[PDB]
């Protein structure tokens, strides 16, 4: 009944510093020619609290997409630490791969991510506004989150 | 089941005349809405789990929990 | 009211099933509100499933397809 079923996702290039691009292999398979857009997102979490602190870090529309199993490498800049609150900039937060077929999000791939410290003094004594130059980004990749809507294809 | 059924069932009334005064349930559907939360809750909170292993607190707090909710999309 | 569906025994027991070891105070607020939200959205749809099939009692199949629309989370491919 789905047009597009995901079939994996493996993070590249984590752990890594803040400032590195995300890097996600995804394979993806369509069992018709896609006469619609296909676009997949990628968002960052900047804030727990609330949706208005979501970096859309890039965004890939294809179409018209061909039958058959795709690969391909989703890279998307880091987020912009001068729109992210120093309260959620280290510890915990959440990054997606989100993709829409005719504007409808069928599936939400969900990350962890725990952006922590180095060196032992600043885990110690963390400063008091974040130093993203000294975070490093642990994209925990054993644990995504796939989550399915139904959409009308 | 965890939920004790009274209390959850008096909520999900209190839900119903939030949206139409003449509405009533099942059994049998009550039942199955105390399994979907109690397991919704469940998920939600292995998630918080996962995140409090990777941080040096090891409370769970509300932020554990939003972020569960964030990274299913609700 | 403040009405409540779920006591704090009851999210320590939930909380407990999931690993956590310790639980702030606010959790058990955050829990209820999520809760309510999650029953907010799922009887809403399934009240469409009642309504629009013009009955005045909600069987489970009508919770079971409501709750088929709120979306699967997976942990894996």
């Amino acid at each position: 009944m789905a047009k597009v079923q995901v079939n994996n996702v493996v993070v590249l290039d984590n752990p890594s510093p803040f400032y590195n691009p995300f890097q996600f292999e995804i394979t993806f398979e369509c069992i018709e020619d896609l006469s619609e857009d296909l676009e997949w997102k990628i968002i960052y979490v900047g804030s727990a609290e609330s949706e208005e602190y979501d970096q859309v870090l890039d965004s890939v529309l294809v179409g018209p997409v061909p039958a058959g199993r795709h690969m391909f490498v989703f890279q998307a800049d880091a987020p912009n630490p001068g729109l992210i609150p120093d309260a959620d900039a280290v510890g915990v937060t959440v990054v997606l791969i989100t993709c829409t077929y005719r504007g409808q999000e069928f599936i939400r791939v969900g990350y962890y991510v725990n952006n922590e410290y180095t060196e032992t003094e600043l885990r110690e004594n963390p400063p008091v506004k974040p130093d993203f130059s000294k975070l490093q980004r642990n994209i925990l990749a054993s644990n995504p989150r796939v989550t399915r809507f139904h959409i009308n294809w | 089941l965890l939920i004790r059924k009274l209390p959850f069932q008096r909520l999900m009334r209190e839900i119903a005349q939030d949206f139409k005064t003449d509405l009533r349930f099942q059994s049998s559907a009550v039942m199955a809405l105390q399994e979907a939360c109690e397991s919704y809750l469940v998920g939600l909170f292995e998630d918080t789990n996962l995140c409090v292993i990777h941080a040096k607190r090891v409370t769970i707090m509300p932020k554990d929990i939003q972020l569960a909710r964030r990274i299913r999309g609700e | 009211d403040n009405i409540q569906g779920i006591t704090k025994p009851a999210i320590r027991r939930l909380a407990r099933r999931g690993g956590v070891k310790r639980i702030s105070g606010l959790i058990y607020e955050e829990t209820r509100g999520v809760l309510k939200v999650f029953l907010e959205n799922v009887i809403r749809d399934a009240v469409t499933y009642t309504e629009h099939a013009k009955r005045k009692t909600v069987t489970a199949m009508d919770v079971v397809y409501a709750l088929k629309r709120q979306g699967r989370t997976l942990y894996g491919f």
